[PDB]
């Protein structure tokens, strides 16, 4: 998976 | 005592045990005082780390369980791997959204803060609906839609678009579209108006989260450029 | 289960990095009373490390904060002694399976002397946090198991061998920070190089061995200076 | 702590 949420913060 | 409470989870934190660190931020909120910005940041980083650790073993699990199609006894063991996994990761986002409707959501004071549990109501509710069975799904997702729709309404009345919280929720938001409904053309819009939103109004960066607002942008455009391809 | 059930399990719950689960399905083999293979071994062994790894990671940490530090200081050290707690109890596990199972049921000086090794290993975590009247039993026993692995070693395998090289290693790291004598350290870390290196054309375990003799030749770069 | 041991290979 390469899509981002706010997690990856 | 709270601020034995909190104390401790910052030790917890420190030595990356985010059950303890969980565990404390826990009996703080069920103290039922509104949280400080301090408590409220150590609950999401706790249970952040808590819960995405069993959604990482699931991606794990669940892609092993796929690859095994026509190897039936292994295929078995990581189907019934991938539900053990999948029972723990329900207990802990019951936990948070109990959490949130019990103490964090009616506790909001403020607009910064309504926006930021509700869209961590979306969140979690994301999460159950990556795991959800086929008749639960639906309404799991519409109560994510639904909180997230509610936090991104107050968002759009009460924040800059340069504001972090706005920021990430929008990126999120648009995860959910595009992962959970798969929807990827609501998913580029609502990413893509968020970042010409915020480069319309520069004017509105703060020293202390310019930084985290131009982190989000980038990550929103990364998005958008994966969907698009 | 099935013996090869549970290490079917150990591997589902290595990739998950799942390793509480991990050490739980290689327990359950080892108390089965049968000698492991070299696969069941290794994932053994690399489940109790990662295991036991998480608390010495997170002991150094908060020891580390109570010696920077009065109400913080004793919050820190209750939760120093609560990680300890968890860290002596995952130690001594692993040191019962090894006395009642895998040290007695070894046939094999390659598995002896990679189970006296792990016997060393955590007699010497063990000493990490050992304080007051316990820790010199607890470093001599530490040393015993060493020694005897050492001797074994020296005879029955060959330089080159990645369970000779790793045992070298760990012992000059028992030398060095359990009982701060450096200078046995390097002699003893330096040896296992120069001989490795002497026997470098007679390799099969060329990765595995060499990358043993880059961290003793490390450590000895770290310890000279 | 930079001193290492066989853990780090495993």
């Amino acid at each position: 998976r390469r899509t981002n949420s706010d997690s990856a913060l | 005592d709270k601020n034995e409470l909190v104390q401790k989870a910052k030790l917890a934190e420190q030595a990356e045990r985010y059950d303890d660190m969980a565990a404390c931020m826990k009996s703080v909120t069920e103290q039922g005082a509104e949280l400080s910005n301090e408590e409220r940041n150590l609950l999401s980083v706790a249970y952040k780390n808590v819960v995405g650790a069993r959604r990482s073993s699931w991606r794990v699990v669940s892609s092993i369980e796929q690859k095994t199609e026509g190897a039936e006894k292994k295929q078995q063991m990581a189907r019934e791997y991938r539900e053990k996994i999948e029972t723990e990761l329900r207990d802990i986002c019951n936990d948070v959204l109990s959490l949130l409707e019990k103490f964090l959501i009616p506790n909001a004071s403020q607009a910064e803060s309504k926006v930021f549990y509700l869209k961590m109501k979306g969140d979690y509710y994301r999460y159950l609906a990556e795991v959800a069975a086929g008749d639960d799904k639906k309404g799991i997702v519409d109560q994510s839609q639904q909180a997230y729709q509610e936090a991104f309404e107050i968002s759009k009345k009460e924040m800059q678009p340069t504001h972090p919280i706005r920021l990430g929720l929008a990126l999120n938001f648009s995860v959910f579209y595009y992962e959970i409904l798969n929807s990827p053309e609501k998913a580029c819009s609502l990413a893509k108006t968020a970042f010409d939103e915020a480069i319309a109004e520069l004017d509105t960066l703060s020293e202390e989260s310019y930084k985290d607002s131009t982190l989000i942008m980038q990550l929103l455009r990364d998005n958008l450029t994966l969907w698009t391809s």
